[PDB]
C-alpha cells in the first residue's frame, strides 16, 4: 500500500492539473524553468518537458507524450488524463483484490477489442488528394483543441502557405512526401490577425548589404547556394606570418587586398543575384559586389541553410569556386519590405513558378499568445500529413462522441467474460467517461444535466432509419449549453482515426508500465 | 485598546487622550488640557 | 492555484495599475522609479515606464511583453491600455466568485471591441479638403501630446520648435528610420535648436583643439575605419632579419606603413574626415596642419546614418575610393555649447530627418520628447493611408461607451453584464483624470451620459475652464487610428491572465 | 504603543470581517450546512447559528467584535434566522472600499445609507403582506413551514409544522396591563434518544424531567386539584458555630433533636395535602424512608432554576425555609396553588410529571424524541429560535415572502429612488442596491446553481409589477423555487417571513456598517 498506491497520488497531482488544460474551455498555465525560461500555454506537453522529472512514471508520461507529437500531436492531453484515470480505477480495482497482471490483460484484452471498435465509428470515408478548398474545411476544426478565438484567418494563413509548397499534379502525379519542416512560421511582435502575410521565399530580420535589396523587377536571375561560407583565406591549423625582410611589411597589407581583388572579383564574375555567405567578410567586398548589384546573405544560421535549398532550388556547391553555369538556382524576385518597423528581406516571388518551402509571417499583440498558435502552425500541418502519407485518415466524430458509444461496446464486451473481466473491463468503460466530463466541466456546465444527455444519444439504442441523428449529434457549447446537444454535422467538427488509434496503445502501455512496478529503487539520486 | 482590552470608540478629545499613550514629556501635559476643557467647559469637546 | 491563483495574478498588476494612474492625462503628476542603471525617470506617459519598472511577480510580465507591441505601434497615451487591462481583472473579482467562466468573459468583451473596431470609424470623420491639413493639423495633433507632459508653460516656444522640425516629412516615401536624434546635455531649459542632419559630440581631447576650424562653406565628407595609431599588425609581425642595419629599416618601414597611409588621407583632399575607431596622438600634429575636420571614436549608429544621409560608404583603402564615395552637403558650422563641439551637416542630397538639439542637464527631459518625435512620426503615417481624427483630452472612449450599453441592453441575456462591465471599465479614463485634476467625477459622468447622448458626439471635457465643452472645435485633436490597436490588444492579455488558474516555478 | 494611521486600518478591518463572515455563509438558505469549530479545550458544538460561533470565535482585530454584539442584539430581538441576517451587513464593507477611495466623505457614504434605509421602510410597507393575505389556513402552519428552512430539520416539516403551532396555543396569558401575547423563554424542550421526531409528546403545560428516589414511592397520582409544593430546604447534619464549637450521648443528642425535628417538618408537609413535593439537597434513606409513608410523591436532586418556573406557573409559593410569624416551625396552607390536571406519563424508559391547567401562569412544553446529543444539538437551537418568529408571527401579522424576494423587490425602488436624490449620494444608493443583492445571489451558491439567470428574470417579474399600476394579472409574480430553479408565487411553496425580523435586520445592519466608517485609526496598548 506503499509503492502502487502511493505513485498514483504523485500523477495524481499531474492528473488534476490536465483535466483544466483540455479542450478549448482549458485553463492556461505560467511555467518558470530553473534557468528562466518561461512559458506560458494550455498544452500539458510542453509543461512535463520543462518540468523537472522526479517520480519515475513521470517520464513515462512525458515519453509517451513525444511519441504523440511526433506522429499526431493533436490532443495529447486526451490520452493523458485517460491514462491518469486508469489510475484512479486502479484503486478502485486494487481494493477489489485483483492483481497487477489480470488488470493488466482487462486493459490488453480491451485494447485489441477498442482498436477493432474504431471501424464502426469511421464517418467521411472518401477524402481528396490535391484538393485545397476541401482541405482548408477539414483543418478547421483541429484548431479547436487550441484556442478557437479565430479559425477562419488561421486558415487563409495556411492556404497561401500550402500553395506555394503544394506540388499539384492533379490525377497521379507520384506525389512525394508533403514536408513539415518547410512550413516555418515566425513570431513577429505586434499587428493584428489580419495583418499577418504569407511569404512564398524565407522570411529573415537582418539589415541589407548595400542600401536595400532591389533590381529584381525584371526577374530573370540565378543564385547559387554556396555551404562553403566566405571567410579570410587560412589553412586548418593555426598559422604565424613570418616575413623574410622588411620589404615584404608593406607587401603584406597588399598581399591580402591582392586576395579580395582575385576572390571577390571571380565569385561576382558570374552576377548571381543572392550569395550564400555563412561567415564574415570584410567591408572591400563592397567594391565589387556593388558593382554588379548582387545581394548578400550575412551570418545565416545552421537549420536555415537546409530549407533554402528548396526556395532557390540552387546546387549545394560542396566548395565556393567559380559559379558554374551548369548547376544553378532559378529565382526572379528578391526584395526587401518594411513590416514592424524594420526592413524584412523576404525571398518571395510572384508567380512564374511553384516552390516547396514557404514562410509565414506571424503578427500578433501578445507574444504570449503566440506561442499557442506557433504550436498551432505544428499541429496544423500535423492534420494534413495524416492525409498525406497514409492512403487516407478518414474521420471520426469528435467532441468526444466517439467515446460515448464505445462506452456501451466495452459494456457489452463485460457482460461475456465473466471471472475477472468482469471487474476489469465494466471499469474500463469507466475510464472512458472521464472525457466528456472533463469538457463539461472546463464549460462550467452541470454534470447533473449533462448525464442523462450521455446517456440519451448512444447509450440508448440505434434506430433503424439511415443515417441516425445519433450519429450525428454531439456534445458543444454555445447557446445550447442549457439543452446540451448539438449537431456535429453543421459545425463540421471532426477527428482524425489516427488521433485514437495511437491513444489506445499509449493507454495500455501506460497503465502496464506503472501497475506493474513493485517498489522504486534509486542508487544515489 | 486598553491594557485590560477596553475598546472605547469615540471622538471624544477627552475620552482619547485620557487612554492615550504619551512617550513624549512635554505632550504629556496636553492631557491635563483636556481635563481642564471637561471641568470648565464640558461641552462641545470635538470642536474645542 | 484556483480562484484564488487568478487573484494574485491580477493583484500583482494592481501594483502596476495604482502606480500608473497619474501618468495619464495632461494633468496627471509624475512617478520617480530608480533603475539599476543610475537613472531616475520622472516622466508622464508610461511608454518607457513599463520598461524600466522592476517586474517582481513573473504575471506582471505579461503587461510587459503587451507594452512593447504598443510602444512602436502607438507609443502615446498607451499608458492606459495597461489600465483599461487592469480594470477589467479588477471588476473581474465579482465575476470569479460567480460561475461564470473566463471564456464567458472572453466572448463579452470582445463582442464589445468587434463593435468599437466599427465605431471609432463612425465616431470619427474624414476631415482632408480645405479643413486642417499640414503645418495646421500637424501642429495640432503634436501639441497635444507634447504640451500634456512637460514644458506646460512653455510649449509655446517648445512645441512650435518641433513641430516645424515635423513639417520636413514628406509622402511617397515615409522612413519610419528618420526619428533619430541625439541627447545634448548642459544649456537652458526654455533654448533649443533645430539641426537637419547627424551631430557628434567630440568625446574627446587633443592638442590641435583650439586650431580646428569650425566653419567649413562646401566640405567633402569622407567615411574611414582605418584607426591611426603605431600599433602591431594584424595577425603575426614576427619578422627574421639578419643584417644590423635592417632593424633600424623596420623602425622605418613601420613608420613608412602609416606615414604613407597619412599623405593618402590628405592626398584625398575631403574636408570632413570621420574614423568609425579611435584616433590617437600620432596622426594629431601630422593632420593637423592640413586643416580638415576629424572625428573619433564616433558610434556605429551615427556612421550609418551618414551612409543614409549623403549616400557615403566606409573603405578600409583608401586607393580604392569611388568618385561617389566623396559626399558634398550645403554648409558645415561645427557649434560649441558648454564647452562642447558639435558638428552639422547642413543639405545632404537626401535627408529627411531632422535632429533636434536639445538643453538642459536633466536626462529624463529628453526621454518624452524622444517619444514625442516617435509619437509624431506615427501622426504622420496615420494621417495619409485613412484621412480622419477624433477630439482630444481623452472623452473619445466614453462616447463609444455608452454606445455599448444601448445595444448590448437588449443583447442575450446574461451577456448584458459582462459587456456593461466592460462600458463601466472605459469610465476609468476620466475617473483618474478628474482625482489627478481635484474635480467631482459624480458630477461630471453624470454630465456625460446626457453630453453623449442628447449632447450629440463630440463634446468632450476641457481641462482649462474646469467646464465640459467641445474639443474638436477647440481645434485640440487626439489621433483616431491609435485607439483601435490599443483597445482590441488589452482583451487578448486580459484572457490570457484570467485564463490561468496555476503558476509553476522551478527551483 | 503600536498606532497606525490611514486606509491600512480600513483595510485590515474589512478583510478581517470578510474572511470570517465567508465562513458562516455556507449556512445561508434551507441548503445550507452547519460547521464544526474546534476550541483547543477538548469541547466543540456543530450548528448553523451565529450568535454561538462569533461569540465563540476568537476576535483578532478588536474590529471584529461589532459584528459579534451585532448577533446578540439579533437574539433580544428576533433570534431566530440568524443566517440570513447577520450576513447582510458584511457586504456593505466590501463595496465600501471602494467609495473611500473616492473623494466621497465617510459621512456622505453614511448619510446616502441613513436615507436609503429611512426610505426603505415605505418600499416594505408596498410589498408588505396583510394579516389574512393569502389563503393561511391557521396562518402559523404556513409560517411553520418556513421556520423549516434556513435549518436541516427541514426534512421532518411534515411533523414540525404540527408540533411548534399545537404547542403553542395554550401560552397565550394575560399581561403587561391587558396585553394578550406569548411568554416566550418560558417553554421548556425535552430531548430523548432513539427513534425519530415522530416520537415527540406536545404538553399542554409544564413538564419537569425527574423520577422518585425510591422505587417503592407510588409513581402515578391521578386526579384533578392536585398541589405541590417546591422546598428548598436542604436537609443535612448541620454543622458547628462560630469556631467556638463547644458526654457524647448529649452530643449525639443534637443529631438526635435535629432529626427529630427534620421527622417533624416533613408532617408539618403532610397536612398539608399536596400530591408533589420536591427536594433541591441530596438526602440519606432516613429522610427518606419519611417520605415513603408521607404518601407524597418527592424528588431529590433538583435544580434551582427548573422549580422557579413551577411557582411562576403553578402560583405556589417557593419555600426555601419552614417559619412563620412564630417562632413555629410549620408549612401553611396558603402556600400552595392548583392546576386542572396532573399526571406522570411514562417516555423513552423515563417518566416526567405532566403540569397542565396553570391558572396563574400559562405556558406549554415540548417533548422531544431524537437520534441523539450530536444530531439534537441542531434540532436543539433551532426549535428555540423558532418559538420567536411564532410569537413574532401572531403579534404582528405583518409578513414578507422570504428566498430572496425583498432584497430583488428593493433594487427596483432604489433605481428610481436613487435619481431622486441624485448629487453626489446616487453613487451611494447604486452600490447599496447592489449590496442588497448579493445575499440572493450567494443564495445559489450555496445551493450550485445560477443566480443571475433567476435574478435577471425574477427581477423583470417585480418590474412588470411596479411599472404598470393598474394592474386582471398578466404581468405580476414573484417567488424562487431553489429545487427547481423556476419563479412560482410563495402562496404554493409555503415561505412567509415576518416583517419585523427583516426590519430590525436591515435598521441594526444600518448602525454595523457605519461603526467601521467611523474609525480613522486603531491604536493597541500592550498588555501589564
Amino acid at each position: 500500500d506503499g509503492q502502487i498506491i502511493k505513485s498514483i497520488a504523485a500523477i495524481r497531482e499531474l492528473h488534476q492539473m490536465c483535466l483544466t488544460s483540455m479542450g478549448p474551455c482549458g485553463r492556461n498555465k505560467i511555467i518558470v524553468n530553473h534557468l528562466g525560461k518561461i512559458i506560458i500555454t494550455n498544452d500539458a506537453a510542453t509543461m512535463l518537458r520543462e518540468l523537472d522529472i522526479v517520480h519515475p512514471a513521470v517520464k513515462v508520461l512525458v515519453m509517451a507524450t513525444e511519441q504523440q507529437k511526433i506522429d499526431m500531436g493533436d490532443g495529447t492531453n486526451l490520452v493523458m488524463i485517460l491514462a491518469g484515470e486508469l489510475l484512479n480505477v486502479s484503486e478502485k480495482l486494487i481494493s477489489m483484490g485483483l492483481s497487477a497482471v489480470e488488470i493488466i490483460q482487462g486493459y490488453n484484452m480491451a485494447r485489441k477489442f477498442t482498436l477493432k471498435e474504431l471501424d464502426e465509428m469511421v464517418v467521411g470515408e472518401i477524402t481528396d488528394k490535391n484538393d485545397k478548398n476541401e482541405l482548408l474545411k477539414m483543418i478547421k476544426p483541429v484548431i479547436s483543441s487550441k484556442k478557437y478565438g479565430s479559425e477562419d484567418i488561421l486558415s487563409e494563413l495556411v492556404s497561401e502557405a500550402v500553395s506555394h509548397v503544394l506540388p499539384v499534379a492533379q490525377q497521379a502525379g507520384e506525389i512525394p512526401y508533403f514536408n513539415v519542416d518547410s512550413i516555418r512560421v515566425v513570431k513577429i511582435m505586434g499587428g493584428s490577425l489580419s495583418n499577418s502575410t504569407v511569404i512564398k521565399g524565407m522570411v529573415f530580420n537582418r539589415e541589407p548589404e548595400g542600401h536595400v535589396k532591389s533590381l529584381s523587377e525584371d526577374k530573370k536571375h540565378k543564385v547559387a547556394v554556396f555551404t562553403c561560407p566566405l571567410d579570410i583565406a587560412n589553412t586548418e591549423t593555426k598559422g604565424t606570418v613570418l616575413l623574410h625582410n622588411a620589404q615584404e611589411m608593406l607587401d603584406f597589407s597588399k598581399g591580402e587586398e591582392k586576395q579580395i581583388d582575385a576572390m571577390m572579383k571571380e565569385i561576382a564574375d558570374m552576377g548571381v543575384e543572392c550569395i550564400v555567405a555563412g561567415a564574415g567578410v570584410g567591408e572591400l567586398a563592397l567594391h565589387y559586389l556593388n558593382r554588379y548589384g548582387i545581394l548578400v546573405l550575412k551570418v545565416p544560421s545552421k537549420f536555415e541553410l537546409r530549407r533554402l535549398c528548396r526556395v532557390c532550388g540552387a546546387t549545394p556547391l560542396p566548395r565556393l569556386g567559380a559559379p558554374t553555369p551548369e548547376e544553378l538556382g532559378l529565382v526572379e524576385t528578391v526584395k526587401t519590405m518594411e513590416i514592424g518597423g524594420d526592413r524584412v528581406t523576404v525571398f518571395k516571388q510572384e508567380q512564374g513558378e511553384i516552390s516547396r518551402t514557404s514562410t509565414i509571417i506571424l503578427r500578433g499583440a501578445t507574444q504570449n499568445n503566440l506561442d499557442d498558435i506557433e504550436r498551432a502552425i505544428d499541429d496544423g500541418v500535423a492534420a494534413v500529413k495524416g492525409l498525406m502519407k497514409p492512403s487516407g485518415g478518414k474521420l471520426l466524430p469528435g467532441a468526444g462522441a466517439t467515446e460515448i458509444e464505445l462506452i456501451s461496446r466495452i459494456t457489452k464486451y463485460g457482460e461475456r467474460t465473466p471471472g475477472l473481466l468482469q471487474l476489469a473491463i465494466k471499469q474500463f468503460a469507466v475510464a472512458f467517461e472521464v472525457v466528456p466530463r472533463t469538457l463539461a466541466e472546463t464549460a462550467g456546465l452541470d454534470v447533473n444535466e449533462v448525464l442523462p444527455n450521455l446517456y440519451a444519444a448512444h447509450n440508448v439504442t440505434e434506430p433503424g432509419a439511415v443515417k441516425t441523428d445519433h450519429l450525428y449529434k454531439g456534445v458543444d457549447i454555445d447557446g445550447e449549453s442549457d439543452e446540451g446537444v448539438k449537431d456535429i454535422r453543421e459545425e463540421n467538427i471532426y477527428d482524425m482515426l489516427a488521433t485514437k488509434k495511437f491513444a489506445i496503445n499509449v493507454a495500455t502501455e501506460a497503465a502496464t508500465t506503472v501497475l506493474s512496478i513493485d517498489q522504486i529503487i534509486m542508487a544515489k539520486k | 485598546k486598553t491594557s485590560r482590552g477596553e475598546i472605547i470608540i469615540s471622538n471624544d478629545g477627552h475620552t482619547i487622550l485620557k487612554q492615550m499613550a504619551i512617550l513624549h514629556p512635554v505632550a504629556r501635559m496636553l492631557v491635563e488640557v483636556s481635563a481642564a476643557q471637561d471641568s470648565e467647559a464640558g461641552d462641545g469637546t470635538t470642536s474645542v | 492555484q484556483g480562484k484564488g491563483q487568478i487573484i494574485s495574478n491580477i493583484n500583482a498588476c494592481v501594483a502596476v495599475q495604482e502606480a500608473l494612474k497619474p501618468t495619464l492625462g495632461p494633468l496627471g503628476s509624475d512617478i520617480l522609479i530608480v533603475t539599476s542603471n543610475q537613472k531616475t525617470t520622472i516622466s508622464n506617459d508610461g511608454a518607457t515606464i513599463l520598461k524600466l519598472l522592476d517586474v517582481v511577480h513573473p504575471a506582471a510580465k505579461t503587461l510587459v511583453d503587451i507594452s512593447r507591441a504598443q510602444d512602436a505601434e502607438v507609443g502615446d497615451g498607451t499608458t492606459s491600455v495597461t489600465i483599461l487591462a487592469g480594470e477589467l481583472m479588477k471588476e473581474a473579482k465579482p465575476f470569479l466568485e460567480e460561475g461564470i467562466s473566463s471564456h464567458l468573459i472572453m466572448k463579452g468583451y470582445r463582442k464589445a471591441v468587434s463593435l468599437a473596431v466599427e465605431k471609432i470609424n463612425e465616431l470619427a470623420v474624414d476631415i482632408t479638403s480645405e479643413k486642417s491639413s499640414g503645418r495646421e493639423l500637424l501642429e495640432r495633433c503634436a501639441r497635444t501630446a507634447m504640451s500634456s507632459k512637460l514644458i506646460h508653460n512653455n510649449a509655446d516656444f517648445f512645441v512650435k520648435m518641433c513641430v516645424d522640425a515635423v513639417l520636413s516629412l514628406d509622402r511617397n516615401d515615409l522612413d519610419d528610420k528618420l526619428i533619430g536624434i541625439k541627447k545634448i546635455p548642459g544649456g537652458a531649459m526654455e533654448e533649443s535648436l533645430f539641426i537637419n542632419g547627424v551631430a557628434f559630440k567630440k568625446t574627446f581631447s587633443y592638442a590641435g583643439f583650439e586650431q580646428q576650424p569650425k566653419k567649413f562653406n562646401n566640405p567633402k565628407i569622407l567615411s574611414l575605419n582605418v584607426e591611426l595609431e603605431l600599433k602591431a599588425e594584424k595577425d603575426n609581425a614576427e619578422v627574421r632579419v639578419e643584417h644590423v642595419e635592417d632593424y633600424q629599416a623596420i623602425v622605418d618601414a613601420e613608420w613608412q606603413l602609416i606615414f604613407e597611409k597619412l599623405r593618402q588621407v590628405e592626398e584625398t583632399g575631403a574636408n570632413i574626415v570621420l574614423s568609425k575607431l579611435p584616433i590617437g596622438d600620432l596622426a594629431t600634429q601630422f593632420f593637423a596642419d592640413r586643416n580638415i575636420f576629424c572625428a573619433g571614436r564616433v558610434s556605429a549608429d551615427d556612421m550609418n546614418r551618414v551612409i543614409q544621409a549623403v549616400g557615403g560608404s566606409i573603405q578600409s583603402t583608401t586607393s580604392d575610393i569611388k568618385p561617389e564615395h566623396l559626399g558634398t552637403c550645403a554648409l558645415f558650422e561645427e557649434m560649441q555649447i558648454g564647452s562642447e563641439r558639435y558638428n552639422l551637416f547642413q543639405g545632404c542630397p537626401q535627408a529627411k530627418t531632422c535632429t533636434l538639439l536639445l538643453r538642459g542637464g536633466a536626462e529624463q527631459v529628453i526621454a518624452e520628447v524622444e517619444r514625442s518625435l516617435h509619437d509624431a512620426i506615427m501622426i504622420v503615417k496615420r494621417a495619409l493611408q485613412n484621412k480622419l481624427i477624433v477630439a482630444g483630452g481623452g472623452a473619445t472612449e466614453m462616447e463609444v461607451s455608452k454606445c455599448l450599453r444601448d445595444y448590448s441592453k437588449t443583447i442575450a441575456g446574461k451577456q448584458q453584464m459582462i459587456i456593461n462591465a466592460f462600458a463601466k471599465a472605459l469610465e476609468v479614463i476620466p475617473r483618474q483624470l478628474c482625482e489627478n485634476a481635484g474635480f467631482d467625477a459624480i458630477e461630471i459622468l453624470n454630465k456625460l451620459r446626457l453630453a453623449h447622448s442628447k449632447g450629440e458626439k463630440w463634446y468632450g471635457v476641457v481641462f482649462e475652464t474646469e467646464n465640459i465643452g467641445d474639443n474638436f472645435a477647440k481645434f485640440v485633436w487626439e489621433p483616431a487610428l491609435v485607439k483601435i490597436n490599443a483597445l482590441n490588444s488589452a482583451t487578448e492579455a486580459t484572457n490570457l491572465i484570467l485564463s490561468v488558474d496555476e503558476t509553476i516555478t522551478n527551483k | 504603543g503600536e498606532k497606525i494611521s490611514g486606509d491600512d486600518i480600513r483595510n485590515q478591518n474589512v478583510l478581517a470581517t470578510m474572511a470570517v463572515a465567508n465562513v458562516v455563509k455556507s449556512s445561508l438558505g434551507p441548503v445550507g450546512l452547519d460547521k464544526m469549530l474546534v476550541d483547543d479545550i477538548g469541547d466543540f458544538t456543530v450548528t448553523n447559528d451565529g450568535a454561538t460561533i462569533l461569540s465563540l470565535l476568537d476576535v483578532q482585530h478588536p474590529a471584529g467584535k461589532i459584528l459579534v454584539e451585532l448577533a446578540q442584539q439579533q437574539d433580544r430581538e428576533i433570534g431566530d434566522g440568524t443566517t440570513s441576517v447577520v450576513i447582510i451587513a458584511s457586504e456593505l464593507l466590501k463595496r465600501a472600499n471602494e467609495l473611500v477611495k473616492n473623494k466621497i466623505h465617510p459621512t456622505t457614504i453614511i448619510t446616502g445609507f441613513r436615507v436609503a434605509l429611512r426610505e426603505a421602510i415605505r418600499f416594505i410597507n408596498e410589498v408588505l403582506s396583510t394579516s389574512v393575505d393569502t389563503l393561511g389556513k391557521e396562518t402559523l402552519i404556513n409560517i411553520a413551514k418556513t421556520s423549516m428552512s434556513s435549518k436541516i430539520i427541514g426534512a421532518d416539516s411534515d411533523f414540525f409544522s404540527n408540533m411548534v403551532v399545537d404547542a403553542l396555543l395554550a401560552v397565550k396569558t394575560q399581561n403587561s396591563k391587558g396585553e394578550i401575547k406569548y411568554p416566550v423563554k418560558a417553554v421548556n424542550v425535552l430531548k430523548a434518544h432513539g427513534k425519530s421526531a415522530t416520537e415527540s409528546l406536545l404538553v399542554p403545560g409544564y413538564a419537569l424531567n425527574c423520577t422518585v428516589a425510591s422505587q417503592a414511592m407510588p409513581k402515578r397520582i391521578a386526579g384533578g386539584n392536585v398541589k405541590i409544593a417546591c422546598l428548598d430546604l436542604n436537609l443535612q447534619k448541620a454543622r458547628m458555630a462560630m469556631g467556638v464549637q463547644i458526654d457524647p450521648e448529649q452530643l449525639e443528642q443534637i443529631r438526635k433533636r435535629e432529626a427529630g425535628i427534620v421527622l417533624e417538618r416533613v408532617k408539618k408537609i403532610i397536612d398539608a395535602g399536596a400530591q408533589v413535593v420536591l427536594t433541591t439537597k441530596g438526602i440519606d434513606d432516613l429522610c427518606l424512608k419519611e417520605f415513603v409513608e408521607a404518601k407524597i410523591m418527592g424528588v431529590r436532586r433538583c435544580k434551582k432554576e427548573d422549580l422557579r418556573r413551577i411557582a411562576r406557573a403553578t402560583g405556589a409559593t417557593l419555600v426555601s425555609s419552614m417559619s412563620n410569624l412564630e417562632g413555629e416551625e410549620t408549612f401553611e396552607s396558603s402556600y400552595l396553588g392548583l392546576c386542572d390536571e396532573v399526571v406522570q406519563a411514562k417516555f423513552s424508559d423515563d417518566e416526567c410529571i405532566l403540569i397542565k391547567g396553570t391558572s396563574k401562569h400559562s405556558s406549554s412544553s415540548i417533548i422531544l424524541r431524537g437520534a441523539n446529543d450530536y444530531s439534537l444539538d441542531e434540532m436543539e437551537r433551532s426549535l428555540h429560535d423558532s418559538l420567536s418568529v411564532v410569537k413574532r408571527t401572531l403579534e404582528s401579522g405583518n409578513v414578507v415572502p422570504g428566498g430572496g424576494c425583498v432584497e430583488a423587490a428593493l433594487n427596483i425602488y432604489l433605481d428610481n429612488f436613487a435619481t431622486t436624490v441624485g448629487s453626489r449620494e446616487q453613487l451611494a444608493i447604486a452600490e447599496f442596491a447592489a449590496a442588497l443583492l448579493i445575499i440572493p445571489k450567494t443564495l445559489a451558491v450555496n445551493a450550485a446553481k445560477d443566480s443571475s439567470e433567476l435574478v435577471a428574470k425574477l427581477r423583470s417579474y417585480h418590474a412588470a409589477s411596479q411599472m404598470a399600476k393598474p394592474e386582471r394579472r398578466s404581468y405580476r409574480n414573484y417567488g424562487l423555487d431553489l429545487i427547481r430553479g423556476k419563479i412560482v408565487d410563495e402562496i404554493h411553496a409555503g415561505v412567509l417571513e415576518p416583517t419585523i425580523s427583516k426590519v430590525k435586520s436591515l435598521k441594526s445592519a444600518l448602525e454595523a456598517c457605519v461603526a467601521i466608517l467611523r474609525i480613522d485609526t486603531m491604536i493597541t496598548v500592550d498588555p501589564e
